[PDB]
RNA sequence: ACCGGAGAGGGAACCCACU
């Protein structure tokens, strides 16, 4: 039976659903339900990696559930209650790569033989698994925005000049020169941009 | 405004379309007081006001 | 950050990282400069307006003409010490550039320290670096900028440049071997400079300097002037497109002329779909008429340029400062 | 799909607006405020043919703007979860199909997409393809597509369609 | 709630008129007409521009007295308003194709009458 | 741009006083 929750308790939440045709309310445990859904409803993801991502469940499974994000078609499979590595383990999306000895990059898709990585000038490159190194990350790193604040992994910016200018990020790698940046509004490689450090402020 | 809030027969706020408001009494920049038709200007009371 | 001439790749020129080293190449020009403060010791020309010209009447000037070019001063202090500054105290040394003594053209020269440019010049259909040396602060710790521009013009042919064409004769000096060329830039009287402006030249020129024949300072030199066309004249304008549709007004679009510092627009522009492509970009701008109108992109500069430098610029195009206003004024003297 | 609906807007109208023309600087107000507009309750307003009627306008107390009701027919694009409408290729991506439907731009994605078209990365134009080489998807061609879902986006209607579908494919 | 299958459409949204794409594209035109004479007009928005190249791709039949003659014969039958746009725009070939593509009509009408509407929608085909 | 002109500065109670 599906139906919509009236009302909510903490364990046996004494559901009140109202079921579809049933204009009775019955009561139900926590643990005789979950949260269902048809395909094409919005949904949100209320806690995990990609917790605070919204989407469209295009396809649902025995307990698994796929979906397309709004900010980027990147797709999304995460539980009715609710991996995020590529195939080999060795690397996950969003994580540092040296592309070459003078380059890095964010990974920005998983395909099966390749990543997308947004490189440090902002464009986005092609290349096998095995041609990129993973980089150790710096959580520790800390730079000047355009004000001489100092800014910090974490950190939420504004950007104040240069192509995304007026966008707002949250650090997710620094390295030398440059920033690289989350914003879930961004559905363009999976929310990630690179900004100059000076081309930010502290929010 | 030139004049402005030093000397009495003068301004102390220009208000822009956008909203903005410009302070005349602390060295206003002299590109900021030319003013266009959409604009209010804070006068001081004058003779005749009611 | 260091790209010691943009378009054209130099070798042997190279940027100097190492603190021990740059850190007295940029001291040893304050010293040689007289110079106060941080930064750039070198003189500061100013742009000509209508209250300027009236120096060209008040003494003698001399009149070059401006190339886009990039400013810097050249230290050279021995036999492989020969370096670059550049308007932002950034430093290079330069390889296989070497300057023989006009008396023992075995020995080479030393704290030596030059003014000029640096600048691409394409003949033959190809790019050829070129320095061109337009004063001289010391000559062997001579403290010559203290002479007479006349003499220091005089001293740049005779201990610089007639050295090194001397060794150039012999083959013991490659025109060849040398990351470019070395020139000293040519100055003419007040008078010739008229000529330029039937000007068959009138498409090659970015502007001219007047040059008095005074002394040599450094910083801010007032009474140097950089006069360029109005029309081309000429500020970065970090502009925003924008659609300012006031509560009920018809929505308008408009391109905002911000400066630096200044939190408002500057000015407007005829916004139109042609100049749409440089959305939120800095650019330069003509100020012919009461409307500034726009010549080129300058994807290299990120800011604009500052409030003042706005307020400089335009009380010098509302003063229109022509060859023809200041040659008589210098002629008078 | 598309419509025509008579719909409901207030205009404010400055001072220097009156003038001896007022009706035609209405006229003009309404068009540029409501031409190419999106709302998510009644889609892409794409134009409007006439205005029915322009109520009488209220001085507003303390402003000199005036407030129109005006009455206006316009033709409106709204897709359905669960109509069916050609639409035509943008894009050949590996995530997926870009597609341009009217003025509105939906993708179909590979699990969406049937198994049978299958990526040719290696044509000079990246295709979708069949084993059997029959059915060749590209850029710039015309297709059959089912919009499942629709996103609203700075007031702006994106959506998502699929193809598992019967005979819903290229033209 | 809202189903093209099971015909639920908003109720502020239930007394609207739809459109074929010929006749929105004889509107467009008409529009692009009056705009482009009578000078010192805004300019059309891309919204514009692409739904006039999509409907000019997507015509059907260019005669306008023919838009009128297929309303009228299509409407004559008793049918749901919303059918007619899409039947008209789609255009299948078969009456099977017509029940895939819409599923209120499967069961509403005979195959013999809903084949003999079709067949009369591609006569006028042009 | 070297800082961005930052001004907003508690409150409750009682007392005296003014018209």
């Amino acid at each position: 039976l599906q139906g919509k929750i009236l009302s909510v308790d903490g364990n046996k939440i004494t559901i009140m659903p109202k079921h579809e045709d049933l204009k009775d309310m019955l009561e139900f445990p926590a643990q005789e339900l979950r949260k269902y859904f048809k395909m094409g409803d919005h949904v949100k993801v209320i806690a995990g990696r990609f917790e605070g991502d919204t989407g469209l469940i295009v396809r649902v499974e025995e307990n698994f559930v796929i979906l397309f994000s709004d900010l980027t078609m990147h797709e999304l499979k995460v539980l009715p209650r609710d991996s995020g590595v590529d195939v080999g383990g060795q690397h996950e999306w969003g994580e540092l790569v040296q592309l070459d000895p003078q380059t890095v990059g964010v990974i920005v898709r998983l395909e099966r033989e390749t990543f997308q990585v947004l490189n440090m000038y902002g464009k986005v490159v092609t290349v096998r698994h095995q041609a990129v190194t993973r980089k150790k990350d710096n959580r520790f790193a800390v730079a000047l925005d355009s004000e001489q604040n100092n800014i910090h992994v974490k950190d939420i910016v504004k950007v104040i000049d240069g192509p995304h200018s007026g966008r707002e990020g949250e650090i997710r790698h620094l390295f030398r020169s440059f920033a690289f940046l989350h914003c879930k509004k961004l559905v363009e490689n999976g929310g990630m941009f690179v900004c100059k450090t000076r081309h930010l402020v502290l929010a | 405004v030139r004049r402005g809030n030093s000397q009495y027969p003068g301004a102390k706020y220009i208000i822009r379309d956008n909203g903005d408001r410009i302070d005349l009494r602390f060295h206003p920049k002299p590109s900021d007081l030319h003013l266009q038709t959409g604009y209010k200007v804070e006068r001081h009371m004058c003779d005749g006001d009611i | 950050g260091a790209i010691f001439l943009e378009g054209v790749t130099v070798k042997g020129v190279t940027q100097v990282t190492t603190q021990p080293k740059l850190g007295e190449v940029q001291q040893k020009c304050h010293q040689f400069c007289g110079w106060e403060g941080s930064g750039f010791p070198g003189a500061q020309p100013v742009s000509m307006d209508k209250q300027n010209i009236k120096l060209l009447d008040l003494k003698p000037y001399k009149v070059s003409w401006k190339a886009d070019g990039t400013r810097y001063m050249m230290l050279i202090d021995g036999t492989n010490e020969v370096f670059m500054i550049d308007r932002d105290n950034s430093v290079f040394h330069v390889s296989n550039l070497e300057f023989p003594f006009r008396k023992d053209l075995r020995m080479h020269l030393s704290n030596t320290l030059l003014d000029g440019e640096m600048i691409i010049d394409r003949v033959n259909g190809q790019a050829v670096p070129r320095y061109l040396i337009y004063d001289i602060i010391k000559f062997n710790s001579q403290p010559v900028g203290d002479c007479d521009f006349n003499v220091r013009l005089q001293c740049i042919e005779r201990e610089i440049i007639s050295p090194r064409h001397e060794k150039m004769k012999t083959g013991l000096i490659d025109k060849t071997q040398e990351p470019f060329s070395v020139r000293n830039k040519p100055f003419f009287d007040i008078c010739t400079s008229r000529k330029l402006l039937a000007k068959e030249v009138s498409h090659e020129m970015d502007g001219l300097i007047f040059q008095p024949t005074g002394k040599y300072k450094p910083g801010r030199c007032d009474d140097i002037l950089k006069w360029k066309p109005p029309s081309l004249n000429s500020v970065d304008f970090r502009l925003k497109i924008t659609r300012m549709g006031g509560e009920g007004l018809l929505p308008q679009n408009v391109g905002l002329l911000y400066v630096g510092g200044y939190e408002r627009p500057f000015a407007q522009i005829k916004v139109t779909k042609e100049l749409k492509q440089y959305d939120n970009k800095i650019i330069e701008c003509k100020f012919e008429n009461n409307s500034w109108v726009f010549m080129r992109q300058r994807t290299d500069k990120s800011f604009p340029n500052a409030y003042n430098t706005a307020m400089a610029v335009c009380n010098s195009i509302s003063n229109p400062v022509t060859k023809e206003m200041l040659f008589e004024f210098i002629d008078r003297c | 799909m598309f419509y025509h609906i008579s719909l409901e807007h207030e205009i404010l109208l400055h001072p220097r607006y009156f003038g001896p023309n007022l009706l035609n600087t209405v006229k003009q107000k309404l068009f540029t405020e409501v031409e190419g507009t999106c709302t998510g309750k009644y889609g892409f307003v794409i134009a409007v043919t006439t205005i029915d009627n322009i109520g009488a306008g209220v001085i507003q107390p303390g402003r000199g703007f005036v407030l129109y009701p005006v009455k206006y027919k316009a033709i409106v694009f709204r897709p359905f979860k669960g109509e069916v409408v050609d639409a035509v290729v943008t894009q050949v991506n590996k995530v997926g199909l870009f597609t341009e439907i009217g003025p509105m731009s939906c993708f179909i994605s590979r699990h969406s997409i049937p198994s049978e078209m299958e990526f040719d990365p290696n044509s000079n134009p990246p295709c979708y393809k069949t084993m059997d080489e029959d059915i060749v998807i590209q850029q710039d061609d015309e297709i059959r597509l089912k919009i499942v879902g629709t996103r609203v986006d700075k007031n702006d209607i994106f959506a998502i369609g699929s193809l598992m579908d019967d005979y819903l494919g290229l033209v | 709630e809202e189903d093209a299958s099971q015909l639920i459409f908003p109720k502020e949204f239930e007394t609207a008129e739809t459109l074929l794409n010929s006749e929105v594209h004889m509107l467009l035109e008409h529009r692009k007409q009056q705009n482009e004479s009578a000078e010192d007009e805004q300019e059309l928005s891309e919204v514009f521009m692409k739904t006039l190249n999509y409907t000019a791709r997507f015509s059907r039949f260019k005669n306008r007295e023919t838009i009128a003659s297929v309303r009228s014969l299509l409407l004559q039958k008793k049918l749901h308003k919303f059918e007619l746009a899409c039947l008209a725009n789609l255009c299948p070939e078969t009456a099977e194709e017509s029940k895939a593509l819409i599923p209120s009509l499967e069961g509403r009408f005979e195959d013999e009458e809903l084949q003999q509407i079709l067949d009369d929608i591609q006569t006028k085909r042009s």
